[PDB]
This record gives structure tokens, C-alpha cells and sequence, in this order.
């Protein structure tokens, strides 16, 4: 869910 | 850190003349030649960096950095080297290969402000090349001396241009990721960085934010060491600044932090960040709007109590707005924000989403040439039907999607080419429609 | 104001 740069 | 001439005859010298003067056994002749070189490298267009390197001048310039007895030649060569180091990786490498790093670090303690400043600038260019030179500058012990230059009761007594320079060089020491800066180097730098983040100069604040954004771009452990310093409230404040150069890095930093743990994300929420989003989500600058929606998606990917905060701040209508009309890349982030919301939200929170009008704009996007966003959307609907199933409302929803033309776009996708897509469609079709 | 890009990686001193 939490997606990064 | 800036200069003049002896300049009637130090302007537009030929490289052969510069070599002639530097090779003389005369310190003054070398000084004149070094200034001439600096001027060629400091002119407005196409500085002859490669010609200077080929002439083998770097080793001479580096040795002049150590001539404490002639500060003017220290300054001129420092400036010349700075501009060579500002070029390609290959040109910066030549300066490093000449042994410039330790020499510049030694110059940081110069009694002459303009000279230590040039040393700072040069080290910034060298570290700015990438991870390897950045870490090499750190191994040579550049951090302590750099930090000592900022060891004053009040940053305001420092020359403005001087402070901006130090801040920028420090930010480059916090820059780049494969690998990220040494953990202990980041710990050493943070305290001074937090202090700069409270300074009043707009450029110092901007670059301080950029450094923080670099440090928060990585594993949750890196994010934690920054959040631990209690900088979030300040980042939230800068988030509302009037200057776009400050808001951009502040939003990036905030956005990196919410990609972390729910605990770390909760810190930005507690600081009051959500109250700024109505404005960020409608910002005239398209990049701000994109990063704001991206940030929202990583918050809606959080806990239900966090999704509720998004609701309470009235941000859902704003998400419906961005989904309805915005640059495509922003619309894509919005689709993600929505699919994340439906994925972890309660039934009531999902019902609310539909009541705000998410359905129509969501369907209109299913007609985009981007298999990725399509997957994300079809995925969002699935989650929404599932909520209506737990409500025995699966029919009132089917009509809605049929009313706005959703079905006429899902069936068409059912005949897509990407297995992920046509499968997802078909499933929805046979499971909720006809 | 200015806006968009991250600070330059390298800067050449023109003055």
C-alpha cells in the first residue's frame, strides 16, 4: 500500500 | 567569495600564455596567470574546461591552495578549481585526482571569509557529483570543519551569501541514494540542519528542506532518525509558506515521511498537515498538485482512524475534484489514493466515498491509455462492490455505474489485451451485472 | 518565488 519515490 | 582582476591584461589570455606564467619561477607571475585562467573559466559562455585540464594545470592550482603566504593565489586557484569541478563527472574527477579534497578541507579554516567560502563551494561541487565523491569528501573529514563554520550564537550574524553556500553544500552531503549517506554522518549533520530549517532566509529554508527530503527518501529507519528530531511541525509550517521554492521541498519531505510506518504518518497528521491540503490539492502549480495527491494516497493507505482524519478534514471532495479534472499524472495518483482508501476503509467510509461522487469521475478515467491506472480503477470498483455486498446494495450501485456509462466502458475493457485487465472486467461483469 | 527543480548538483561561479 505505502508506495515510495 | 567573489572577485576582480589586475584585469586589462588578465582578460582573454590564451591557454599557452597561462601555462607560460604558471610555469615561471615567479609567484606574482603565477598569480596573474591563475587569475587569467579563472577568468576564462568564469566567463559567461563556454568556459574552456577541457583545454585547461589538458594543459596539466590542475596539479599547479592544487598546490597554490596551500600557499598561506599568498591568500590571493589561494583564492584564485580555489575559484578556478571550483569551476572545473562544476562540469561533467569526468571534469570533477580530474580535480579530485589532483588531490583537491584534502586541500579544500584545509582551506575551510582560512581566516579569509571569501577563501573558506570558495572551499565550501568547491566541496559542494565535488560532493554533488554523486555517492562516491560524496562519501570520499566525508572520509577526508569535511563535516566537522563545515559544521564549525556554522557554530555561532545566531545565524543572522553570518553573511547571507556565505550561509546560503554552506547550506547548499551541506544538502549535497545529504544527497543521493545508492548508497545513502553514512548513518553517523547524517546524525552528525541533523542538529545543524534542524537549526537552518528555522532560519529566516528563503533560500536557506528551501535548501534545508531539500536536504531533509533527501534524508527521508529511503527505508523507515532513515525516516525515523529525521522524525525523531521533532522537525515535522516545522515542515508542516513551511508547507504553508507563500514561496513555491519552499513549499515544493517541504511537501516532498512530508510525502516521503508518510511512506513510512503508520506511527510516522500519524506524526504529520498530529502536526496538522491535513488542514493545508484543500489548498495543495487545488494548487496552480501542477507538480505541487501531483505530489499532494501522491502524499494523500500514502495516507489513505494507512489505518481506518487515519482515513477518518482524511474524511473529517473534508478532503474526499478534493480527491473527487482532482480525479475529475487535473493533469493526467495527478489523476493517476488520485486513482491510487482512492483504491487505497477503498482497500482499507470501513464500509461506512466507503459509502461516504460514493456519496461524494467518486463513481462518475472514476468511470470516465477507465477510457485512458494507461493499463496501470485501469487496473487500479477496476480494483477500486471491486472494493466498492464488496462494501455494497455487505449491504445488499450491490444493485443500486450497478445502476449508478450503468447510469454514468461505466458498464459501457468495463465490457469494452473485458475485451482488453492485458490479462490483469480483461480478467478483472469479466469478473465484475458476470458477478455484478447481467 | 522560483519553483520546480531540486537545487543544482553543481554550480559554476560566474561572479
Amino acid at each position: 500500500k505505502k508506495r515510495k519515490v | 567569495m567573489a572577485d576582480i582582476g589586475s584585469n586589462q591584461g588578465t582578460v582573454n589570455w590564451s591557454v599557452e600564455d597561462i601555462v607560460k606564467g604558471i610555469n615561471s619561477n615567479n609567484l606574482e607571475s603565477q598569480l596573474q596567470a591563475t587569475q587569467a585562467a579563472r577568468k576564462l573559466l568564469s566567463r559567461e559562455k563556454q568556459p574552456p574546461i577541457d583545454n585547461i585540464i589538458r594543459a596539466g594545470l590542475i596539479p599547479k592550482f592544487v598546490s597554490f591552495l596551500g600557499k598561506t603566504d599568498c591568500s590571493p593565489i589561494q583564492f584564485e586557484s580555489a575559484w578556478a578549481l571550483t569551476n572545473i569541478a562544476s562540469g561533467t563527472s569526468e571534469q570533477t574527477k580530474a580535480v579530485v585526482d589532483g588531490g583537491a579534497i584534502p586541500a579544500f578541507i584545509s582551506l575551510l579554516a582560512s581566516p579569509h571569509a571569501h577563501i573558506s567560502e570558495q572551499a565550501v563551494w568547491a566541496l559542494g561541487n565535488i560532493a554533488g557529483d554523486g555517492s562516491a565523491f560524496r562519501d570520499l569528501v566525508i572520509k577526508h573529514g569535511a563535516i566537522d570543519p563545515l559544521l564549525a563554520l556554522l557554530a555561532v550564537p545566531d545565524l543572522s550574524t553570518l553573511a547571507c551569501g556565505y550561509l546560503r553556500n554552506l547550506t547548499w553544500t551541506l544538502s549535497n552531503l545529504c544527497r543521493n541514494k545508492n548508497p545513502a549517506p553514512p548513518l553517523d554522518a547524517v546524525e552528525q549533520i541533523l542538529p545543524t540542519l534542524v537549526r537552518l530549517l528555522h532560519h529566516n532566509d528563503p533560500e536557506v529554508l528551501a535548501d534545508s528542506c531539500w536536504a531533509i527530503s533527501y534524508l527521508t527518501d529511503g527505508p523507515n529507519e532513515r525516516i525515523e532518525m529525521v522524525v525523531k528530531k521533532g522537525v515535522v511541525p516545522q515542515l508542516v509550517k513551511l508547507l504553508g509558506a507563500t514561496e513555491l521554492p519552499i513549499v515544493t521541498p517541504a511537501l516532498r519531505a512530508i510525502g516521503n515521511i508518510v511512506t513510512g510506518t503508520d506511527e510516522q504518518t500519524q506524526k504529520v497528521i498530529d502536526a496538522g498537515a491535513l488542514a493545508v491540503f484543500p489548498s495543495l490539492l487545488t494548487n496552480p502549480k501542477t507538480n505541487i498538485q501531483k505530489e499532494a495527491t501522491w502524499t494523500m494516497s500514502n495516507i489513505t493507505a494507512g489505518r481506518q482512524d487515519q482515513i477518518q482524519q482524511v474524511v473529517n478534514h473534508g478532503l474526499v471532495p478534493f480527491l473527487v475534484g482532482v480525479l475529475s479534472k487535473a493533469d493526467f499524472k495527478t489523476q493517476k495518483e488520485a486513482a491510487w489514493a482512492i483504491t487505497n482508501y477503498t482497500s482499507g476503509g470501513t464500509v461506512e467510509q466507503i459509502v461516504y466515498l460514493v456519496h461524494c461522487g467518486i463513481i462518475e469521475p472514476l468511470m470516465n478515467l477507465l477510457s485512458a491509455k494507461d493499463t496501470k491506472i485501469i487496473q487500479v480503477i477496476l480494483d477500486a470498483i471491486s472494493n466498492i462492490f464488496q462494501a455494497a455486498e455487505k449491504l445488499g446494495e450491490t444493485e443500486k450501485l450497478s445502476i449508478m455505474i450503468e447510469e454514468c456509462g461505466g458498464l459501457d466502458k468495463i465490457e469494452a475493457l473485458q475485451r482488453h489485451e492485458n490479462e490483469s485487465v480483461y480478467k478483472a472486467s469479466l469478473n465484475l461483469i458476470e458477478k455484478y451485472f447481467s
